């Protein structure tokens, strides 16, 4: 059965079904609450190369959605746009009533191609994609989300800045996936799994100020050296 | 069924004074009220509607006020031509709900 | 905006009687029409009303003794069936008045007619 | 009680919620847009509340997933009502002994 | 919280949440009821020129729908079909399950054009559009509705012929909107805010009997004089 | 009590409802069409029930609109269930003294 | 009691249900397909339960069809919740006499 | 109201609304259960010619759907695909969430043509069509279902091999309908109302072994003699 | 908006059924009109709103289509039905009054 | 229903693939059959139900389409593939037998 949390004396206990306690008091349905908590609060990796490896494609399982009434401010949020090599779309369109996560600091927008097996993209660890007050089990196309879980509670008787970071991934869904951070329609930077979003913004600023942007009609991909960490090579 | 009661049965006053007539309603009817003056041998003539709005052509001396359950009508600077009976009517319900919505009658001398 | 009444006469009890009210200055399709009687030296008594939709409404104490109908295009009639000695009165005829707002509601009975006299 | 088994815990909970409680703000025509209906708060003070919530949420996921698999709803909105009905049924389900250990009735 | 009406001794009272009233009794869910009441019962203007000015257009608010189990017979109902100047449609299509109001006496079918700002048509006073046992907050295209409000009650423990009137509107939604009552595909009458539906039907009949219909390929618009009220001019 | 603050009141409520309670009329194949499942009624007599009920309807709309804004339901069908659950919880939602003023249990 | 008026009665009920109760089977990614989430059983032993059940199912259909006709839901999922709420309201709905026949608070 | 069955001491009794039964106990919502039972357990005809006469067409009645949590293995299930003579489709497509009956021994796949009056296909006897945990009042196109009814209960406090049989019908829905059991794309057998599925499979095997399949490009329709029942005539 | 017609001197024997297709560059929500212009005479409206028949026009002509594709069909063509044909998109005069004509298609008996 | 074909003596060198388009005035729910007719011989069935390949026909011919637009593609055109091609809309003989043939398209090697 679904556990129910009881808060008393500023302490949280799991309700016991067989043992009937009389101390706890319920007065109205206003006390019952559902809260969604982000996975990043548990100290897990949040960058795109490590985050995108927790999602896998499957077929033969219908999706399910359950609502929640309160959430937590998310520092990292994701937005996916994946297409098959022939040109078809992988992720389904967002149904009516589904909206992106309301409070996101950095929105990682990833667009690319992959084999796209199966039909729906599930979470390998069994978590939920939170969305806007509607936690689902699959990923929808073009809608911002955030990994997290849901808990049910009995409550006791008693500014906003959004920044979008754009990526480009090749081989999405496989073990050999190549990621590229985008600073311009022609200039890219090779992406490693140790760059915080602020570091990527600083790299963009350095690219723009130092005049390393592509001047020809082709593509230019920079590679940052590991030791000095400030002199981009190629 | 709102029942209207006219308190002063009859009023007499020297010419030039101010006559006050009280009309009380059983329920609360907001500001839905009308006043009529009936000279003998004549049909009633409208004076005030909505309990505060003057009719067209009636002199400004007649002035009504009140709201809720109590309403009053004051005739200031009485003249010999104002001697008649006065009625208060309630206009709270629709026009198809018919009942005894009128008042008793106040004879002013 | 003026109305008038006709048809008052002396009849024996049980003799059916009919009165007629005609209007001028407005249309029957835009206003109701109410009949109000007054016993000599008494208070006014609302009898019934005829609407612009064609239906009529009667008071509880006059549920079946009186009928109100619309004849022609600008006339209405009040028919008294089986009158008694208690129905000797000055009958009137008025139009309900609404100034703004929706229909089916009124603010006053503005154009009172001269009123006919019925004696039994 | 419950103990947090996660590798790390965040003691402060920065939340947003839609419940508020003026003038013509409740009119949908004059109301706020779809992005201005939220509030803000911070439960910085805690006595193990937040680190316990982060573990209770981790624990409930297996039961929630199995329940979602069992049902056939496209969208589920009636879990809390079921919990409340279950609570009431557990409290009083008939044959309430006055002095028994099954009733909350305390004689006086 | 949502107020709840209690009927006791043929009197209506508002339930008090803090004070537990012992005499109140609820034996089964059959006693609970929700009823919708039209606004015309409060004595408000019902003609199209005055009715259409209580609705506005807006964008950025999702529509919501709530059910009710009983209603009141409505004398006036409205049916809207509005086009943008280029030719598109303003009002959204009626979702499945939504149907027109069951009991209407006069249905004012209005078809016309307007700027059509925003995305949805809301009620400026905060009321609802009743529809059939499903009160919504927006107007759907080509569906009969009636403005009303919903109330909740605890019940005490114990022919139909319609008429359609056809209008045409120019500049719908703006402060300068022009309405025409249509008697034929070619003949129209300029509309005022003082005509009852029966008067409009009589105008129709008089125009047909008097042979005032248009005989050319052009349009003919009559104008009833204010004083005589029976001599239609032009 | 409730006082009617509307400009005017219609004292009669000519209503239609859907609940009825023969032969083969219950079978959908032989049942009535979608337009003949309604009934009628007229509550011509009232002790001010209709005039106060209209004011109650006007009063409830602000709370109803705020509740609709808060939720994410496309169509809401469960308000009455919540009202019933709240009623039951308020009547009996924990320890209940026999002689307490907050309990409906009476001794005899 | 219930007497079976059907032409014939099958004494055995070969049923299937979706409720189950392991490792990673609860995760939808590694979980069973949509066709393998069912169980199986056989209530061969019976004491007239099956014959009564078939007749009860036959009897229920008129009320079920009328209820479905009355409502406006496209898909109904809340019948059992209504039954539970009605049961609780009938058991406890207001004033409760301790020794009255309308209450189940046995004294001792 | 909806009857509710209670199981006490291995006996089923209908709960009485007015009489308050003290012995009845309900500890949790897990005890409440909705079960769907097939009509074939009541001793009714199951072959296609008799079964298809219990379904009719109508228009003006919307369809309704309810759920159930437990079912029964079905010996016979059906699957319909009907078209109008002009080429259009009669039965509406399956909405999202509707799936076939999970446990069927034989599936009678029927495809053909008919007048197809009305808009929806209802059951003449008032029963339900059981899909996967969903009882509906109408037939959906190309979806396996079983005729059945739903019962509600309070529980006491305490391989799969399917076979598809293919048919073909002309004039579906009328009183004069002709059915033909299909053994090949070119060979058919006249169907009567006294053949069990095992007999049909035996006839198929005999047709294949005896070499009575059509060799030309035309159609060959066999007809079994009534007396001998093993020497097919024509 | 660009209106592309059949753009061909279509020849059809007397008694046939000729069809002219007028494709657009975007969705126009069925706001087309058809004009028949004989040499020298001013054009004449035939079908408006892409389906409705103008007054005084034989039911022989029939217009159909939607979205971005619309067709005009003439049945049992006679010797009189020999003129240029135009498809034309219009607006509603409450807003803009913009309008664009088609290229023009000629029909030979 | 009027069936409009390619209506052109299409010529294609040997080895290429030719395409014939058969338009309709309304939705026909994919009820078309393709026929070829050599000069003098009676026509022969090629494709029925707009996609199914009739018996005794090489896999070179292919049919596709839906709604109102349907196409027949002849792959690897040969010398013998020189005949007049027709598209026919048929009905189900349960309650009707109406059938409309196409105009006819000639193919030149
Ligand atoms: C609630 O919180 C608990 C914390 O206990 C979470 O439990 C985690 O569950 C996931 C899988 O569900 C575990 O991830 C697994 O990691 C294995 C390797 O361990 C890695 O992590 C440990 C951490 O100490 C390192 O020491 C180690 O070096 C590894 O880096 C993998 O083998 C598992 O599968 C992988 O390999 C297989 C086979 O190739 C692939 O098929 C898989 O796709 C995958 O690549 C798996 O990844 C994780 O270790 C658990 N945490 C802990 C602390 O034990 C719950 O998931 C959480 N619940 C929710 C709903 O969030
Ligand atoms: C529940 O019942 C109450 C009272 O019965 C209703 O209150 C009404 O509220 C509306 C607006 O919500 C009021 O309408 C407004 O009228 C203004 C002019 O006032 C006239 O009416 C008053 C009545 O007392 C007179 O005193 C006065 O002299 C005028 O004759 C208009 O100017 C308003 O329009 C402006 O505001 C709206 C909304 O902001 C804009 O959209 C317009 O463009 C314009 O800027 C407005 O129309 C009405 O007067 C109130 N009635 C009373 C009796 O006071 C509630 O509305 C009702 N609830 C529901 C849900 O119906
Ligand atoms: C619960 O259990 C009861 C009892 O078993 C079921 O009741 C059955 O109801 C159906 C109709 O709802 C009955 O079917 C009817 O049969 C009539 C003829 O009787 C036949 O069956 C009897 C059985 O003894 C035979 O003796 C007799 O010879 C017949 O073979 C028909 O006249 C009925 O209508 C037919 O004719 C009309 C007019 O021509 C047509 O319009 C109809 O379409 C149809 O063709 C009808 O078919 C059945 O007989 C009842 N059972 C019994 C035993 O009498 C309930 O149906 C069941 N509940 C559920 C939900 O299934
Ligand atoms: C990368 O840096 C460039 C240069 O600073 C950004 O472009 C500027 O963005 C600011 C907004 O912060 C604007 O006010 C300037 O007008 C922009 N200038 C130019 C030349 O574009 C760019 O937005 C940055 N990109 C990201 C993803 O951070
Ligand atoms: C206006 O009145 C005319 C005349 O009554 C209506 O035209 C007739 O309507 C009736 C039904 O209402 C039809 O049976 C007749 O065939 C109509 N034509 C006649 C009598 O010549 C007209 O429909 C009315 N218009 C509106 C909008 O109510
Ligand atoms: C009828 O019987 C024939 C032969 O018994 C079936 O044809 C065989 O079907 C099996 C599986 O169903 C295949 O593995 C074989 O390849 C088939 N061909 C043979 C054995 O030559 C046929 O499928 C049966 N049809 C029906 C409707 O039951
Ligand atoms: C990815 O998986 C494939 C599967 O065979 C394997 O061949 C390949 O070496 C893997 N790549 C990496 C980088 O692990
Ligand atoms: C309508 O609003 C516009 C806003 O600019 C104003 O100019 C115009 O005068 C208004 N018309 C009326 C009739 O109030
Ligand atoms: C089917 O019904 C029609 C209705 O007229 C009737 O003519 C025909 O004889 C019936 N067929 C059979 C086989 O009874």
């Amino acid at each position: 059965s679904i556990p129910l949390g009881v808060i008393h004396n500023s302490t949280l206990q799991v309700s016991d079904v067989d043992k009937l306690v009389c101390r706890d008091k319920l007065s109205s349905t206003n006390q019952l609450r559902s809260v969604g908590l982000n996975l990043e609060g548990n100290g897990v990796a949040t960058d795109v190369p490590s985050a995108t490896k927790r999602w896998g494609f499957r077929s033969g399982v219908p999706p399910k959605v359950v609502n929640y009434e309160a959430g937590e401010w998310a520092e990292n949020c994701y937005n996916l746009e994946i297409k098959k090599p022939d040109g078809s779309e992988c992720l389904p369109a967002a149904p009516d009533g589904i909206r992106g996560f309301p409070r996101c600091r950095y929105v990682h927008k990833v667009s690319g191609t992959g084999p796209c097996a199966g039909d729906f993209a599930f979470h390998k660890e069994g978590a939920f994609f939170l969305y806007d007050r509607l936690a689902s089990t699959v990923i929808y196309r073009g809608t911002t989300f955030a990994e997290g879980v849901v808990a049910f509670l009995i409550l006791p008787q008693a500014g906003y800045y959004s920044t979008t970071i754009r990526y480009q991934a090749t081989g999405f869904g496989t073990n050999e996936t190549e990621y590229l951070f985008e600073v311009d329609n022609l200039t890219y930077v090779q992406l490693e799994s140790r760059f915080t979003p602020q570091f990527l913004l600083q790299l963009n600023e350095t690219i723009y100020t130092s005049g390393k942007r592509s001047n020809t009609t082709g593509k230019l991909i920079w590679k940052v050296n590991p030791e000095i960490d400030t002199t981009i090579g190629e | 069924d709102v029942v209207m009661t006219q308190t002063p049965a009859s009023v007499s006053e020297p010419v030039g004074g101010t006559v006050t007539i009280k009309c009380q309603a059983s329920q609360s009817i907001g500001s839905n009220l009308a006043w009529y003056q009936q000279k003998p041998g004549q049909p009633p003539k409208l004076l005030i509607y909505a309990a505060s709005t003057l009719a067209s052509g009636v002199p400004s001396r007649f002035k009504g006020s009140g709201s809720g359950t109590e309403f009053t009508l004051t005739i200031s600077d009485l003249e010999c031509a104002d001697a008649a009976t006065y009625y208060c009517q309630c206009t709270y319900y629709d026009s198809s709900y018919v009942y005894n919505n009128f008042g008793g009658g106040t004879e002013v001398v | 905006q003026s109305v008038e009444e006709s048809g008052g006469r002396l009849v024996t009890p049980g003799t059916p009687l009919t009165l007629t009210c005609i209007v001028s200055g407005f249309s029957l399709s835009n206003y109701y029409m109410s009949w109000v009687r007054q016993v000599p030296g008494k208070g006014l008594e609302w009898i019934g009303v005829i609407g612009w939709s064609g239906t009529s409404s009667y008071a509880s104490w006059a549920k079946g003794r009186f009928t109100i109908s619309k004849t022609a295009s600008t006339t209405v009639d009040l028919k008294i069936t089986s009158p008694t000695t208690e129905d000797t009165a000055t009958y009137f005829c008025a139009r309900v008045l609404y100034i703004g707002g929706g229909f089916n509601y009124y603010d006053a009975f503005d154009p009172w007619g001269p009123g006919t006299l019925v004696t039994v | 009680a419950i103990v947090n088994a996660q590798p790390k815990c965040n003691p402060n909970l920065h939340y947003w919620t839609t419940q508020d409680e003026i003038g013509l703000a409740w009119i949908p025509y004059f109301g706020p847009a779809a992005e201005g209906i939220y509030t803000e708060g911070l439960m910085h003070n805690q006595d193990g509340l937040i680190c316990g919530l982060r573990q209770l949420a981790n624990e409930t996921t297996q039961a929630l997933q199995l329940f979602l698999r069992a049902t056939t709803e496209l969208r589920t909105f009636s879990i809390l009502n079921r919990k409340a009905i279950d609570f009431l049924l557990q409290r009083w389900g008939g044959t309430c002994h006055i002095l028994g250990p099954d009733c909350c009735i305390e004689p006086h």
